[PDB]
């Protein structure tokens, strides 16, 4: 099943995970056909440990819609953001 | 296809 969840990461000065997709990118490991961000790994000593997962789907951060955002501006905007970072992801959940 | 090359943020 899926559930959405809010997440606050504070930069330090990186959020300390990666991501993949986007609208006009390559893809992602996850949902192949799918033009989503998903988060691809989490620095396990970073500010996103034990918050965030790979797989997570980014659908909003700091009130900005992640929904079939293109590739390049989900970048920027991830790394132009300061402190904290208020993300909500869709995480896929065992049966 | 994807080729695992993410952007780390």
């Amino acid at each position: 099943g899926s559930m959405e969840i809010r997440v606050r990461v504070e930069k330090d000065p990186e959020l300390g995970f990666s991501i993949s997709g986007g609208v006009g990118g390559r893809g992602n490991p996850f949902r192949p056909d799918d033009d989503g961000i998903f988060v691809t790994r989490v620095q396990p000593e970073g500010p996103a440990s034990k918050l965030l997962q790979p797989g997570d789907k980014i659908i909003q951060a700091n009130g900005y819609s992640f929904i079939n955002i293109e590739h390049g501006q989900a970048v920027s905007l991830l790394k132009t953001f300061q402190n904290t970072v208020e993300l909500i992801i869709v995480r896929e959940v065992s049966s | 296809e994807y080729l695992g090359l993410d952007v780390p943020v």
